[PDB]
RNA sequence: AGCACAGUCUUAACGAUGGAUGUCUUGGUUCCUACAGCGAUGAAGGCCGCAGCAAAAUGCGAUACGCAAUGAAAAUUGCAGUGACUGAAUCAUCAGAAUGCUGAAUGUAAACUACACCAAUUCCCUGGGAAUAGUGGUACUCCUACAGAAAA
RNA sequence: UUUGUGUUGAAGCGAAAUACGUGAGUUUUCGUGGAACAUCUCCCUAGUGCAGAUCUUGGUGGAAGUAGCAACUAUUCAAAUGAGAACUUUGAAGACUGAAGUGGAGAAGGGUUUCUUGUCAACUGUGAUUGAACAAGAGUUAGCCGCUCCUAAGGGAUAGC
RNA sequence: UAAAGCUAAAUAUAUGUAGGAGACCGAUAGCAAACAAGUACCGUGAGGGAAAGAUGAAAUAGUACUCAGGAAUGAGCAAUU
RNA sequence: UGAUGUUAGGAGGGCAAAUCCGCCGAAUUUAAGCAUAUAAUUAAGCGGAAGAAAAGAAAAUAACUAUGAUUCC
């Protein structure tokens, strides 16, 4: 809705923030194995619940 | 870079004001960070470091 | 062990203590053994190899060869030798990974810090 | 008639029962009678049944960050004087 | 340049699809031994934040992937950087200092970052000189003192 | 417990044998494989032998290039881009919605789908250069619009019981 | 010798933490979980709850060069082992 | 003697449970059916502690040539 309470809202915020794709150079380490994050939403097939 | 046994001889004063000249450096890096001039981006690591020790001493 | 109770011989608790010991504890792991002239001129039998050491190799296809160990990486348990070198797919040059329990050093790099280690040792 | 009780009928079905709870985080505090259904927060205690193992262990104490507990653990070999600081140089 | 009908079924050789079999194991399971609670000096749990480039997990708390002190003791790295010729680069120990909003949650409320009353508050030099709308207190029940008032 | 095989190739697996046994099975050859494997000298021990249970988990068929890809009146000519245009963009036509509108503005619910630029591995049940897909950055400004205040049907508490 | 009171040891421990061990299981087995596991995901709610280990001694050897092709990709007299 | 007091100094409240203390309280099942009985002084429910808790120094046994607080094998 666009009428929103203050902590509702900054909930979306976080929930934005947290589906990004792992960094580039993270992979060019060593000893570490990770591709790509496993927790990525999209908006239209999984709902956050709240 | 600052040592914690430099500053145990130090007033209270002085103390205050090396802390302060340290949160005028470390403002004007992170304004200089802030647009797209990454040359000295290195730099805020010791400086909050030192801002640690000088708030260490000072407590104690 | 053997005779006391208290420490463990078993595979998989030591097993996994290697792999995964801090990397203070890993320096003691990384240790060479001394030659014989440099076993009577120091009482010890081995010691932990150091940067600017001086050594020869002893198993493995450069058998032989000898030079001044350039670097040292406790993550990967190995040591590099000054003229052991390899070329990559690309045509780029690297070294090669010795395991520091296949060499006998021949000359120390003293200072400080391994004099009072000599000193008991004796 | 064509909001039946199927499809027809979960069309109509927006509103909510439940919501973000104080003192848990789970969407479970009933927005009417105003009492969490998993945690029972506007009373003191914490509402927990013995008929059920699985639930039990989903919020025990080890699940946590155990913040100030953790702290005090090692304390009872060491056994230091409050206030004691190992000899300098 | 030439010669095999097509389909269906059978058998060999070489392949495709699929993940059995054998070998491996920083994981489980059971037994034995020792020790044992935490909290108004704010617990268990929940939420929100912190890195030069930083999603999760792990670690931390406006000093925020770590400060001070003690024991070792040259490296640590993807790039950029930082370090000695040993309070410094890193590991371990961990007693000092610091520890956001909540939660029994306790000024009144709560799908509110809503609203009260009382005391203005906090620094630096050694009585001056400064800064700041910022800080603290106020639930209920009960015990020992105390205070005055009331009945008798 | 005894006494044995292995980088001069173990276990496993595929095709076999002038081989043995009534039989369950032993034994050996060639190929692949790359690190372990037995004991029949005699004993001990068990979660110890599968064709089925509309058995449990995983994988794969004939049906079969088959059923099907039919609501919502309807498309055509030229040009641009592009490796490639019936379903991207531009111009010209022929038409629809017909103010009780696929026109404007809000609530509940959603949470960045909004904007600009880039771009096609998978998706957009035919194509696709399109897109609500994917990637990188941006964007929401109040003394006067609202909440916040009042009381309602009602909820939670205090004293006592 | 009731209608008042206190008291150590020999006993117990499917919890938490640390240590040791076995004629135990060996990735459809063993705890649900050998891995970002009470996680992803489902339900208004109380609750339900997985799948997923192995290149090589070393990648401080992870595929340079040429030709064809818009690309993906293929081939080689070319290349690591 | 009740009450009042932001008077001074203090205590109680919540979490956790394998072992421990107090209350409350079933049916499945067996009896080849079933009602007493059994399941069971159990499961579920509500309160309170410790490294152990509870119990404990005879208004106890015996009937002997007599033993002698509690607990456990
Ligand atoms: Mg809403
Ligand atoms: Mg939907
Ligand atoms: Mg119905
Ligand atoms: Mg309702
Ligand atoms: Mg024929
Ligand atoms: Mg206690
Ligand atoms: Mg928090
Ligand atoms: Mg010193
Ligand atoms: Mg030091
Ligand atoms: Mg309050
Ligand atoms: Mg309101
Ligand atoms: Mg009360
Ligand atoms: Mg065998
Ligand atoms: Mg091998
Ligand atoms: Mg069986
Ligand atoms: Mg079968
Ligand atoms: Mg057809
Ligand atoms: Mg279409
Ligand atoms: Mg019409
Ligand atoms: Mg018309
Ligand atoms: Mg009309
Ligand atoms: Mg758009
Ligand atoms: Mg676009
Ligand atoms: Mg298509
Ligand atoms: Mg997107
Ligand atoms: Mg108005
Ligand atoms: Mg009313
Ligand atoms: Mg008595
Ligand atoms: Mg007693
Ligand atoms: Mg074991
Ligand atoms: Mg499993
Ligand atoms: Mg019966
Ligand atoms: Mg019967
Ligand atoms: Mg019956
Ligand atoms: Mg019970
Ligand atoms: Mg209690
Ligand atoms: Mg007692
Ligand atoms: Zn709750």
């Amino acid at each position: 809705g666009s009428i929103k309470r203050f902590r509702l809202k900054q909930r979306l915020g976080k929930c934005r923030r947290q589906n990004r794709p792992v960094p580039h150079w993270y992979r060019l380490k060593k000893d570490t194995k990770i591709r790509y994050n496993t927790k990525r939403r999209h908006w239209r097939r999984t709902k956050l619940g709240l | 870079n600052v040592k914690a046994y430099e500053l145990r001889t130090l007033k209270k004063k002085e103390l205050l004001d090396k802390l302060d000249e340290l949160k005028k450096e470390l403002s004007g890096l992170r304004i200089s960070k802030a647009l797209g001039n990454s040359a000295k981006n290195s730099k805020i690591h010791g400086v909050r470091k030192n801002v640690a020790r000088v708030l260490t001493v000072y407590n104690q | 062990m053997k005779f006391n109770k208290q420490k463990s011989s078993s595979r998989r608790k030591m097993r996994k203590a290697h792999f995964t010991a801090p990397a203070g504890l890993r320096r003691k792991i990384m240790s060479s053994k001394l030659s014989k002239e440099l076993r009577l001129k120091y009482k010890t039998r081995s010691l932990p190899v150091r940067k600017d050491d001086e050594v020869l190799i002893c198993r493995g296809h450069n058998h032989g060869r000898e030079g001044k160990v350039v670097k040292i990486n406790r993550k990967r348990y190995k040591i590099y030798v000054e003229r052991v070198t390899r070329e990559k797919v690309n045509g780029e040059s690297t070294f090669i990974g010795i395991h520091p329990s296949n060499v006998v050093l021949t000359k120390l790099k003293v200072d400080k810090n391994r004099k009072k280690i000599l000193d008991r040792k004796a | 008639g064509k909001a039946g009780k199927g499809t027809g009928s979960f069309g109509k079905r927006n509103g909510k029962t439940h919501f973000l709870c104080l003192r848990c985080g789970k969407r479970s505090y009933h927005l009417q009678k105003k009492k969490c259904a998993s945690c029972g927060y506007p009373s003191a205690k914490k509402r927990r049944f013995n008929w059920s193992v699985k639930a039990k262990r989903r919020n025990t104490t080890g699940t946590g960050r155990c913040r100030y507990i953790k702290t005090l653990r090692r304390k009872l070999k060491n056994k230091f004087t409050e206030g004691s600081t190992p000899k300098p140089k």
